[PDB]
């Protein structure tokens, strides 16, 4: 359902990545 | 399917790609490719060009048509709709409603979804980005630092 679900996909990827130092 | 797109480019782009060659016209060859791509304007490294010239080839000669020539140069910038999308996320992040993300706000997005992420990474991120010496980041540096790989 086109909504905020997409926003998560973005913030999610960047997070799990930049996670490590 | 129309979605609005620059025009000044398609105008000049065709011109150069149109006026050239000699024994004929319509399309350019590997060598002529660079020639037209050169006068076009920008003149970055030659690596990107090399690869492409050899990547376009497929079931046919090396002669490239204008439609594919623009598609490539245009793709170089990578076209992807992500305006409103990011905007929506902007509101989710910020809490005061403005044009600059603050630590408090950033942390909120983190602690919310969970994923631990102590307040250590937050301050660390601000130290990496930040255009000016402000403990805050503008929508620009924000999006410029987003979209990783
Ligand atoms: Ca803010
Ligand atoms: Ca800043």
């Amino acid at each position: 359902t086109v909504g905020k679900f997409y926003a998560t996909f973005l913030i999610q990827e960047y997070f799990r990545k930049f996670k490590k130092r | 399917m129309a979605d609005q797109l620059t025009e000044e480019q398609i105008a000049e782009f065709k011109e150069a790609f149109s006026l050239f060659a000699k024994a004929g016209a319509g399309t350019i060859t590997t060598k002529q490719l660079g020639t037209v791509m050169r006068s076009l304007g920008q003149n970055p490294t030659e690596a990107e060009l090399q690869d492409m010239i050899n990547e376009v080839a497929a079931a046919g000669a090396g002669t490239i048509d204008f439609p594919q020539f623009l598609t490539m140069m245009a793709r170089k910038m990578k076209d992807t709709d992500s305006e409103e999308e990011i905007r929506e996320a902007f509101r989710v992040f910020d809490k005061d409603g403005n044009g600059y993300i603050s630590a408090a706000e950033l942390r909120h997005v983190m602690t919310n979804l969970g994923e631990k992420l102590t307040d250590e990474e937050v301050d660390e991120m601000i130290r990496e980005a930040d255009i000016d010496g402000d403990g805050q980041v503008n929508y620009e540096e924000f999006v410029q630092m987003m979209t990783a790989k």
